[PDB]
DNA sequence: CATCCGTGAGTCCAGG
């Protein structure tokens, strides 16, 4: 739903209202019907109430960085001149209420309304098409409200007490109905650990087996649990049929719950469930007692003690440079380190000195919002400020904002703060341009077929091999494997096949492959499947939105562009690297790669690096010329020790990066071929978004990259 | 918008303009804060937009020397001794010297306290320097800031980002029906209002010989009389209400330079940009989520956040080729009900109320003698009514506008009023609106803490203190520590102490915290005004102390604690809130972003002359734009029909939009869209 | 484990009176006084001015020759006027004063059944040659009814509709003494506090509050 | 198992999606039939042989889309691509 | 007192004495 | 050339296209949006576009 | 327009809808009516109990499946109406294999058990069970520490007394659009009672109860109101 | 591998 202004609707449905005015005879013709609306006669408010019946409208909020920037809603008439908005689409629109305006469009044609209610409606697009994560989830107050009641308070009143002496067991209730009458009298805390028999909530998977033998739990069967009354009120939302959760609701926790519901349970369940979660938070965020006073924001006790230790370490460095024993480039480089360390020790001072009661911390540690760095700047200290150049200033802002910054301190911060906004303004114009390019290079990319049918896919590193033993989950797992569909049966050591070909990878199917011990799977990709125009549904796989197989006709190309461009603002390599990759420029680093695989011959000179390579298989020595400013890349050798820098006598594969920097993908093409260059790009692109904490599925990058290699040059006519 | 807004406008420093640079020509070096700006150009005041760093405000004590550079006052230090002799220095001249920060401790004679003091040096570099080597010192701690920046209490507690907005936004405040001076101030509130020129100051000393709402007459000592005429309900450039009221009572003895009558956003000669509001820092049932704001209906029932807004409407009667336009009360095919509020001329009568659609000035023009419809010819023989050659060209009230007609200004070419060539009668109709604050109106404090009004609850629903007093405004706790602007908090504390009053304990001497506190503040009345000058004023120690000194209410009970919080009762449930809530008084401004202006919608309307697309803007009753980015959003969805319909029958299909209207009003099906006239234009532009 | 019909004591002060109620159910006192507080502030009947008319004035935004305040500040002063009328139908007051001097709520001429309760209220400062002739309309009602409603009726262009704050209640609250001692001695003692506008008594206020609530909860007792 | 779907979430789209190849297909499926119903109501006024009227009970002032979308749920309609 | 120069309301200031020159 | 022209360097695109006498088959997203044809994606493709909906034989007027 | 009273049902519980309330009264009536049903209605429940084969709690009763804990809880859920205010005593004895229920309970005069099918304890062979029950009357909810001296100190066990015949109540307040005003409040109320009394009745007593209180205020003047 | 001309440099709103 959305709150559409009574005044706004009347002009939007203007010829629609005029229709029913001459219908029900309020006006004799269509001309008079107009005059009735323009005069805002009392009748029309009754009329319009009927006209907008379940007739969806569009909510747009600029800038539209991805397709969820336009969503359809069921319009609800409202007194006042503002548009009322649901607190869960705030994440999708990036919309706050510091004066934002949204545009409304009224679909007219029969198919238009159909496209609205079905494709675009907010209660259907709960997931991000970029990562498949829940965007319409508890966000600020909500999470802080849920995180409240689901917390376990040790010595809180009404807590379960064992029997001893002449008094029996205190803190055991017959039912949730009883425990509710307890906190209403004032005996029981909603956050204190207790024991309660439950009748309408399926127990954990681990306990249901123990208590029923998986006889199939039923609404009415009893069982005993050790939670807090609050955590019970929270599970009455998920609701029945869903395994009870006995945790405190941090954002990451709640995020899992919905993502699970996104998989198993149907769409209308999630929409209803997440709504219930919203009401819950708000009611409990109110009674959460999260408040900011000068009192709650406390300066550390070791404030002047810690700062006097490092200012002393500083003056030592000043005098060591006063005697000119230190280089100038070295002096600051050390001064930076001293004050970087100091700020960390101030933060530590806070966390422990701060009670987990403390609202400033309650908000930060609970993922509701805010960084601890912010909290550090507030009550600890600001720390290092950035130079116009970007380098970190040797002088530190020792003052917190609570203590009030000195005049000279405020000035230089301000310089930093402004230059901050300036670049923030320039990258947007950069990101928005990179985005529009990506959009154009991949428009004719559509899901045209249900399946390419080729067995071609690509290898994915499911997990790393632990030196001690066992297996370690690969970090890239979520972005490079999880949404893919298999192209080759995945077999363990035995002849036993774990997952078939033509099978979507899910969460448990990764758990099946992980426990089986297999650490590499071949998966179908957009890079490999070949079809006349665009791609095929089978290779793409699971549409991050739907959580099911991508529909035939999806404009996956544009959405891929949107997915990559939408978060391109949050960088510092940096965004230029993304451009330099997608535009396939001969890079800045220009780190060489070995033409032929063989034994490395390091022959360094102080005036110049020179690298020679003796061909493993016969061959003639191939020698390069490197500038000493770069350094040799610590490649993972056969020794399984990655931290080994390049040394003479080492063995490199073909195309192996010799030194640190970036490799020319044009050489990677002529050296390692069309396939390998696509995989180089995708992960070099990914590595950039990795650093700034942005997770885009490899899928989307591949769509763009695919459109870079669709042409081949003409050597001979 | 308000006097300050104008004042700052006169002191803007733009780099843009001819002979200057362009907005695209400017890189990142021109915009960021330079070291030489110290005391000359504020580092905080600048636009948030793409114009950032290209427009600035001139610092408070700064001035311009005959060669167009910016000088600044510094105190002269002979040999470790501060001298009251002051010399202005240009930028590069201060570079050849060494300046001590203003707050460096000084002997009662004038000598420094420590040998090594804080020192400013060329290239914005700072180092401790022996007192032998101090050349000058800063005039004031607030020397670097601008007029607007200095009106931000506890500025040194707010990160530059929100502080910036907090300065930019004060110039957006709207004059309220009557205005209160802020309980917390910085001192600047006085001089800003006087210098602004939108108040009334007495030239020569004397005594108020006669006072009226209309004017003030002052009997000088020399015998001469100067009368000051009051500006009363005048329309500013931005449709805010510049209304001046007399301060002095008849027979008051008044001296020269004193404020005898203040104007919009001015209380007793001080900048009254807003109202003092009883705040409560708590999430409240989600209605304040993501920076929205909750209000007590008291603010609506007591006009506390209510303003006046005047619009000016124009219409003229020209000579046409078919005759001349004449303004008359005789308009074709209109009842005597719609005409009821006009005069014999055709003009609306003063004091009448107007809604949108209604007629302000009845003007008719002769229409071209083209052959009327054979279908309407026939319709004129039946009813036997002969058509008039005059088409209705009246001035009706624009959509959204409404109010009382507060003044008519008529110019005639007949009454020798010199008009431009071709014009005959020219009418202006002024309408004032008494806009009470509503949902969607944008409120802000001085700390960049903005936000629109989310919900206005009944006065009873409002969380209230033990003595029954309902709070005024419910801010969301969530959006405070993130913005680094705890100045809003500190103000709230000092706000409460100033509302209730206080008294330090002098028994067993003067306490060690209030040792630095000036004598005058050791005892404070209820509703007392105070100053917290930037880079001076209240310190967190004293503020913590004053919270304990808080005087009890009329019932003899203290209301808030030493933490600054207090116990609330949920006006809805009745049960008290579990945890103490930070309560206090905070100064809030009503910014000029009110829904009554901002709301807009259109079904069909006017269309582009060339592209045949809709026109743009509220002023033109145009439609919204469905941009390149927005189309991507459609395609990504795959809503092909929606997307098409918007780009076709909703836009520039000449024949389509007409037939879509028919299909809707006849209740049929929507037709298949035609060819975009825009695309046709393109092929003609290619050809 | 005890039964006692409740009491309703009273400790007075001229404008404001505390009402004591005991013995009540445990944890019941709070949400009991609150139900009253919300009854009082919102739906207690009273009376106040709806519209006015001034000689020489055609709308709210002008000045009368010789008077210190503009009509807007004059209409804004008149908001704090405390009036009690018995006439269920609307009645017309009057105020006319000339020459030098101050004008007040006293100089208002209330008709049959209308009583002003704050004559010392400042309205305007009429300077020499200042003449002020006003005509005030008083109605009965409850709560808050905005000015804007009057103008659309059929009101002539002379009249200047004014907002109407009918609620003769000023400030209300409560506190509760709950005996939580582990025994059957656990009860709650309610202390209500009401302050009025000297238009009606704090007792009469609570009376009309109870008369309202009784007619509300009575629907919970009627059978289907 | 869930709470009763209110307004435009009814009929529950998951059950609707079960009766169709993909999201996009459901749109044209419904709207084309919704056009039939609106054709029926206008044609009936002056011409026979219209498309078959609403196969379920029309709610009071129910939009043609809402009618069609409900009967899809009732499996009363046939689906050709 | 802060600005005791025009005839203005008394606004009490937390301060270090500022007498160099008026705005 | 339509897609290219509306992308960047429009004068460059047009000169070339007019010299190579390039015909444009209006079969693309950008290409279609310009002329106002249903985009070849989503509910635009023939697969979904040409649908016949009919009442079940079992369903019959009362 | 005067306000209506509606009902949507279920055997043990039902939802009530009140509308249209004068704007801002939904909350004026809400929490007050809930705390009334939950606390201001008198019933009968178990204060203390006594088991034969028990000298301390941790050990289970000889011959019984359930722990000492899980029996108390089953017994708290027992619904009973006593006619006399003063504390009565009922006996429940049963031996051998099978299951003991609330129909096995031996009740005094004017004391009724309303769910004789309630499971209590699963006894096995050679399993003896003799329990003395202490039934009082009261209102709302009373802790166990406050009943720590209500039986013979040869195995007297204090139990959480759930006197209230109303189990759980929640309420929401949406808005109804009367005339042109969308302000009016609509009150929705969910009420679940024991097997003793119908919810439809529990409201009428809760309703009548509150009418008494507001009598006190009204008594003074009965000035003005309209319905 | 470094120069000279030509082409790019987020969206929506607003106003004069
Ligand atoms: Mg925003
Ligand atoms: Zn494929």
């Amino acid at each position: 739903q959305c709150g559409l202004p009574k005044l706004m609707a009347l002009e939007l449905f203007k010829p629609f209202v005029m229709k029913r005015l001459v219908d029900l005879n309020h006006a004799q013709n269509i001309k008079s019907a107009k005059r009735m609306v323009e005069r805002q006669r009392p009748q029309v408010w009754d009329v319009l109430e009927e006209v907008i019946a379940e007739h969806p409208v569009l909510l747009n909020r600029a800038p539209t960085l991805h397709r969820l920037g336009i969503q359809a809603f069921e319009p609800m008439l409202v007194e006042g001149k503002a548009i009322q908005l649901h607190p869960l689409v705030c994440e999708a629109f990036n919309a706050d209420f510091d004066g934002d305006q949204m545009a409304v469009h009224l679909p007219l044609s029969a198919e238009a309304q159909a496209e609205a209610r079905i494709l675009m409606l907010s209660s259907n697009n709960i997931l991000s098409p970029a990562s498949g994560r829940p965007l319409a989830m508890p966000r600020l107050d909500m999470v802080t409200g849920l995180y409240y009641l689901t917390t376990e308070v040790p010595g809180d009143t009404g807590e379960y007490q064992p029997a001893s002496g002449d008094h029996p067991e205190t803190g055991v209730y017959s039912s949730p109905a009883e425990a509710i009458m307890a906190a209403d009298r004032g005996v029981l805390s909603v956050r204190a650990k207790i024991k309660v028999r439950l009748t309408q909530l399926r127990p954990p998977v681990e306990i249901e087996a123990e208590l029923f033998g998986h006889s199939g739990w039923q609404p009415g069967d009893a069982w005993m649990a050790e939670t807090t009354l609050g955590r019970v009120m929270f599970n009455e939302l998920l609701p029945l049929g869903y395994p009870f959760v006995n945790k405190q609701m941090h954002k990451k926790v709640q995020a899992a719950i919905i993502n699970d519901l996104a998989e198993r349970y149907p769409m209308i369940v999630v929409a209803q469930t997440v709504d219930k979660l919203k009401d819950a938070g708000f009611y409990w965020a109110t009674r959460s007692g999260v408040t900011v006073s000068m009192a709650d924001v406390l300066v550390p006790p070791r404030k002047k003690e810690i700062l006097d230790h490092y200012e002393e370490r500083a003056d030592k460095v000043e005098k060591q440079f006063q005697r000119g024993a230190l280089n100038h480039d070295e002096r600051n480089e050390a001064l930076v380190e001293i004050w970087k360390e100091a700020t960390d020790e101030v933060g530590q001072a806070l966390r422990e000195h701060y009670p987990d009661d403390n609202p400033i911390i309650t908000i930060v540690d609970s993922g509701a919002t805010g960084n601890f760095t912010q909290t550090r700047t507030l009550a600890g200290m600001k720390g290092l400020v950035t130079n116009p150049k970007g380098e970190f200033i040797p002088r530190p802002v020792k003052s917190s904002f609570r203590e009030g910054l000195t005049v000279l301190e405020y000035f230089i911060n301000t310089h930093g703060a402004r230059k901050g906004l300036a670049d923030t303004a320039l990258r947007t114009a950069d990101s928005g341009y990179l985005t529009r390019r990506l959009v154009d290079v991949s428009q004719d990319v559509i899901v045209r077929e249900h399946d390419c049918q080729t067995e071609r896919g690509i290898v994915v590193e499911l997990a790393e091999r632990a030196p001690d033993g066992t297996l370690i989950r690969d970090p890239y797992i979520e972005t490079s494997a999880y949404a893919r569909t298999l192209g080759t049966d995945a077999v363990d050591e035995a002849g036993n096949v774990i997952v078939e070909r033509g099978q979507d990878l899910g969460d448990p199917e990764i758990d099946a492959l992980l426990a089986a011990g297999i650490t590499q799977v071949k998966v179908r990709s957009v890079l490999t499947c070949a079809t006349s125009t665009g791609v095929c549904a089978t290779c793409y796989g699971r549409s991050m939105a739907t959580g099911k197989l991508v529909d035939i006709g999806e404009a996956v190309g544009i959405v891929a562009a949107q997915s990559i461009g939408e978060p391109g603002t949050q960088l510092t390599g940096g965004l230029p690297r993304v451009q330099e990759l997608f535009e396939a420029r001969v890079p800045r680093g220009k780190a060489p790669i070995a033409d032929v695989t063989g034994r490395v011959r390091l022959e360094d000179g102080e005036r110049f690096y020179k690298i020679t390579i003796v061909p493993d298989d016969g061959g003639e020595e191939v020698v390069y010329d490197k500038i000493s400013k770069r350094q040799r890349l610590r490649v993972f050798k056969h020794e399984d020790g990655s931290e080994r820098v390049l040394s003479d006598g080492d063995h490199v594969e073909v195309g192996q990066q010799l030194m640190e920097g970036s490799a020319d993908p044009h050489e990677v093409l002529r050296v390692q071929g069309p396939r390998e260059v696509q995989i180089h790009l995708v992960r070099e692109v990914q590595e950039v978004y990795r650093a700034q904490g942005v997770s885009i599925h490899d899928k989307h990058i591949e769509v763009i990259v695919r459109q870079m290699l669709r042409r081949v040059t003409i050597i001979d006519s | 918008n308000n006097p300050l807004s104008g004042l700052t406008h006169k002191r803007r420093l733009s780099a843009l303009g001819p002979g200057g640079l362009s907005r695209e020509r400017a890189g990142l070096e021109v915009r960021d804060v330079h070291p030489s700006h110290y005391g000359r150009m504020c580092p905080i005041e600048t636009p948030e937009g793409p114009n950032i760093g290209l427009i600035g405000s001139l610092s408070v004590y700064a001035r311009v020397n005959p060669f167009g550079f910016i000088e600044t006052p510094y105190r002269k230090v002979v040999d470790g001794v501060v001298s009251d002799e002051i010399v202005y220095l240009t930028a590069d001249e201060e570079d050849r010297h060494v300046v001590a920060q203003a707050n460096s401790p000084i002997d009662a004679d004038g000598r420094f306290v420590e040998p090594r003091v804080l020192v400013r040096r060329k290239a914005g570099e700072v180092e401790y320097v022996p007192s032998s080597e101090v050349d000058y010192m800063d005039v004031s701690p607030r020397q670097m800031v601008s007029v607007a920046t200095a009106m931000i209490p506890f500025l040194e507690h707010d990160d530059a980002n929100r502080a910036l907005m907090g300065a930019n936004m004060q110039r957006q405040a709207v004059p309220l029906v009557r205005s209160e001076a802020p309980l917390v101030g910085t001192g600047m509130e006085l001089r800003a209002a006087i210098d602004a020129g939108d108040v009334v100051v007495a030239e020569e000393s004397g005594v108020i010989e006669e006072v009226s709402a209309d004017y003030i007459t002052v009997m000088h000592d020399n015998g001469t009389r100067r009368t000051y005429r009051m500006r009363k309900f005048a329309r500013s450039n931005h449709g805010t209400c510049a209304n001046q009221c007399p301060i002095v009572d008849a027979g008051d003895r008044v001296e020269a330079g004193q404020v005898i009558a203040d104007g919009p956003c001015t209380d007793d000669g001080e900048m009254a940009l807003g109202k003092n509001l009883l705040v409560a820092i708590m999430p409240w049932e989600g209605h304040n989520y993501e920076d929205a704001i909750i209000l007590s209906n008291r603010l609506v029932e007591e006009d506390v956040l209510t303003s006046i807004h005047i619009e000016e409407h124009e219409i003229d009667a020209r000579d046409t080729k078919l005759g001349a336009e004449e303004i008359t009360r005789d308009i074709p095919n209109i009842s005597d009900e719609v005409l009821a509020d006009l005069d014999e001329r055709g003009i609306v009568r003063i004091g009448a109320e107007v809604r949108d659609g209604d007629i302000l000035v009845g003007k008719v023009t002769p229409k071209g003698e083209t052959e009327l419809t054979p279908e309407e010819r026939l319709l004129r023989a039946i009813f036997g009514e002969k058509a008039r050659e005059v088409r209705d060209t009246s001035l009706k009230v624009p959509h959204g506008e409404s109010g009382k007609v507060i003044g008519i200004r008529v110019f005639s070419r007949e009454d020798e009023d010199e008009l431009p060539a071709g014009v005959n009668e020219l009418v202006r109709v002024y309408v004032a609106q008494k806009r009470k604050i509503s949902d969607g109106d944008k409120l802000a404090g001085r700390h960049g803490n903005k936000g629109v009004i989310g919900k206005i609850l009944p006065v009873e629903d409002m969380p209230f203190l033990a003595d029954g007093t309902p709070v005024d405004i419910i801010l969301n706790t969530h959006g405070v520590p993130r913005r680094m602007n705890i100045g809003q908090i500190l103000e709230t504390h000092l706000g409460w102490c100033a509302h209730s009053g206080w008294k330090v304990d002098a028994a067993k001497g003067v306490p060690d915290w209030a040792a630095r506190l000036p004598d005058e503040l050791l005892e404070a009345q209820p509703n007392a005004i105070v100053s917290t000058p930037v880079f001076d004023g209240a310190q967190e120690a004293e503020l913590q102390g004053l919270l304990s000194c808080t005087l009890p209410n009329r019932d003899g009970d203290v209301l808030v604690d030493a933490d600054g919080k207090a116990m609330l009762f949920d006006g809805r449930s009745g049960e008290p809130f579990p945890y103490p809530v930070t309560v206090g008084y905070m100064y809030i401004m009503k910014l000029h972003h009110l829904v009554d202006d901002k709301i807009h919608a259109r079904s069909t309307g006017p269309y582009s002359m060339i592209t045949q697309q809709p026109l743009g803007g509220k002023a033109q009753f145009g439609g919204q734009r469905f941009g390149e980015m927005e189309c991507w959003a459609m395609q990504a969805y795959g809503a092909a029909y929606t997307l098409q319909e918007l780009l076709t029958i909703k836009s520039d299909d000449t024949v389509g939009r007409v037939k879509v209207y028919e299909a809707i009003v006849k209740g049929e099906n929507i037709p298949e869209p035609g060819i975009p006239e825009s695309f046709k234009v393109l092929l003609k532009e290619l050809q | 484990i005890s039964q006692r019909p409740t009491l309703s004591e009273d400790v007075l002060t001229d404008n404001r009176s505390q009402f004591v109620i005991e013995p009540l159910e445990p944890g019941f006192g709070y949400t009991l006084g609150n139900s009253l507080r919300r009854t009082l502030l919102s739906s207690i009947p009273g009376a106040a001015v709806t519209s006015i008319r001034i000689d020489g004035v055609l709308h709210e935004f002008t000045t009368v020759p010789g008077v210190k305040e503009d009509v807007t500040e004059i209409i804004l002063n008149l908001k704090s006027l405390v009036v009690s009328s018995e006439e269920d139908e609307p009645v017309t007051m009057y105020l006319r004063k000339q020459g030098p001097g101050e004008v007040t709520a006293g100089d208002i001429v209330p008709p049959a059944g209308v009583t002003v309760h704050n004559p010392g209220m400042h309205i305007a400062t009429l300077n020499d040659k200042g003449k002020l002739e006003v005509e005030l309309v008083v109605e009965r009602g409850r709560g808050y009814v905005p000015a804007v409603q009057n103008r659309a009726s059929g009101a002539e262009i002379g009249r200047i509709p004014v907002d109407s704050i009918y609620s003769p209640v000023l400030k209300v609250t409560y506190k509760v003494d709950a005996t939580r001692v582990e025994q059957r001695t656990d009860f709650d003692k309610l202390i209500l506090d009401v302050e009025t506008k000297n238009s009606i008594s704090p007792r009469d206020a609570l009376a009309s509050a109870g008369k309202t609530l009784v007619e509300l909860f009575g629907l919970a007792r009627e059978l289907n | 198992g869930y709470d009763t779907p209110l307004g435009i979430t009814n009929p529950p789209i998951d059950e609707l999606l079960d009766r169709v190849s993909s999201k996009y297909a459901l749109v044209i499926y419904a709207a084309k039939r919704a056009r039939q119903i609106n054709d029926y109501y206008n044609q009936l006024g002056e011409g026979i042989l219209e498309y078959v009227g609403p196969l379920v009970e029309p709610g009071l002032q129910e939009k043609p889309l809402s009618i069609a979308l409900r009967e899809i749920h009732a499996d009363l309609l046939e689906h050709t691509e | 007192s802060n600005n005791s120069v025009p005839g203005a309301p008394n606004r009490v200031s937390f301060a270090k004495l500022r007498e160099p020159l008026e705005v | 050339w339509l897609s290219a022209a509306s992308f960047q360097e429009t004068t460059r695109v047009l000169t070339d296209a007019a010299i190579n006498c390039r015909s444009d088959k209006l079969n693309g997203l950008k290409e279609n949006v310009i002329i106002g044809k249903l985009i070849p994606a989503g509910t635009g493709i023939n697969r979904y576009r040409n649908i016949a909906v009919q009442p079940t034989e079992e369903a019959r007027a009362a």
